[PDB]
């Protein structure tokens, strides 16, 4: 079976320019487990991004948290890019400070 | 209060690219505490919560060996399933297993689990009686017959009612001051004009643990579950979680709506509004 | 704590 990933991009703490925080990209509800996730800063892949250990839900669908420390500013744009067998092209979800 | 001990195990074949990847993670409630990953430099069970650093070499060696034995079981099971389903070789497949125990107030077994999925669909599951099996399709009835003739279920029942609950109790002892704590949610309502006709009301719940929470919007004392957009609960990364629930209502009517929050850290539910 | 599956699939 194939289930496409749900994707949420958000910060650990409420964002405030100049204050170190963590940028999170949470992917869930997908199957199979191979998935590619990148955190982008102004369109460019951020380097030191880590991820949680592969785990899954009651419905057997997988979930992972990709994250990296960061300091938002009013202008710097952040996003999460995901590719999965179920996606015909990478899906990019921008980081909305109010979601 | 109830607690659970759960392991989530995943094996994924990669034809032509090596042996299947095999990963196991264990949880106590919503806190991950161990992991085994076949692709680590030196594959072994390792602590993933600080309070596990208290277990010695003998605990880790035995756990690691159980993982490695289970790893070979999965290599065999991926090949067997492919035969039962008469699938072409060369395909990449997934076998998953979840097992563990939920305990009640007396911290005694309440529900034992040991079940499996193949390519993300139910395959076979130990029933709540810890004696019989529910096979999901014909291939699984083949597996069910083998297990029903062994006396396979009795073995899991003894582990679920014994070792599983005894180790869960031990883990709760080891990480007591963090595992039994709650962090009640910090909640608030935000407002977002959508048109010049309607507005989005979003009820936020942040920094809570455990993860179970109920967020509901109400109007005149009735639930608006039918109009609610509810995102799945998500990890903040620090052991706590976040969630939000939104409703689109008429401009100037936003004061009619109240968000309701229930959580283990809230003796009385919250009632808030814009 | 972790436990092995006894019978083969």
């Amino acid at each position: 079976i194939q289930r496409t990933p749900k994707i949420q991009v958000y910060s650990r703490h409420p964002a405030e320019n100049g204050k170190s925080n963590f940028l999170n990209c949470y992917v869930s509800g997908f199957h199979p487990s191979d998935i590619e996730v990148d955190l982008l800063k102004n369109g460019e892949r951020i380097e030191k991004v880590e991820h949680s250990d592969l785990s899954f839900s009651k419905d057997w669908s997988f979930y992972l948290l990709y994250y990296t420390e960061f300091t938002p500013t009013e202008k710097d744009e952040y996003a999460c890019r995901v590719n999965h067998v179920t996606l015909s092209q990478p899906k990019i979800v921008k980081w909305d400070r109010d979601m | 209060g109830p607690h659970s001990l759960r392991y989530f195990v995943t094996a994924v074949s990669r034809p032509g690219l090596g042996e299947p990847r095999f990963i196991a993670v264990g949880y106590v409630d919503d806190t991950q505490f161990v992991r085994f990953d076949s692709d680590a430099d030196n594959p072994r069970f390792e602590p993933r919560a600080p309070w596990m650093e208290q277990e010695g070499p003998e605990y880790w060696e035995e756990q690691t060996q159980r993982a490695k034995s289970d790893e070979q079981w999965f290599r065999v099971s991926l090949r067997t399933a492919q035969r039962y389903y008469n699938q072409s070789k060369g395909g990449s497949h997934t076998f998953q297993r979840m097992f563990g125990c939920d305990v009640g107030s007396d911290w005694r077994l309440l529900r034992g689990y040991q079940q499996f999925a193949y390519d993300g669909r139910d395959y076979i599951a130990l029933n709540e009686d810890l004696k019989t099996w529910t096979a999901a399709d014909t291939a699984a009835l083949i597996t069910r017959r083998k297990w029903e003739q062994a006396g396979d279920a009795e073995y899991y029942r003894a582990y679920l009612e014994g070792e599983c609950v005894e180790w869960l109790r031990r883990y709760l002892e080891l990480g007591n001051e963090t595992l039994l704590r709650t962090d009640s949610p910090k909640a608030h309502v935000t407002y977002h004009p959508r048109s010049q006709v309607d507005v989005t009301l979003r009820c936020w719940a942040l920094g809570f643990y455990p993860a179970d929470i109920t967020l509901t919007w109400q109007l005149n004392g009735e639930d608006l579950t039918q109009d609610m957009e509810l995102v799945e609960t998500r990890p903040a990364g620090d052991g706590t979680f976040q969630k939000w629930a939104a409703v689109v209502v008429p401009l100037g009517k936003e004061q009619n709506y109240t968000c309701h929050v229930h959580h283990k850290g809230l003796p009385e539910p919250l009632t808030l509004r814009w | 704590s972790y436990v092995n599956t006894n019978m083969g699939l």
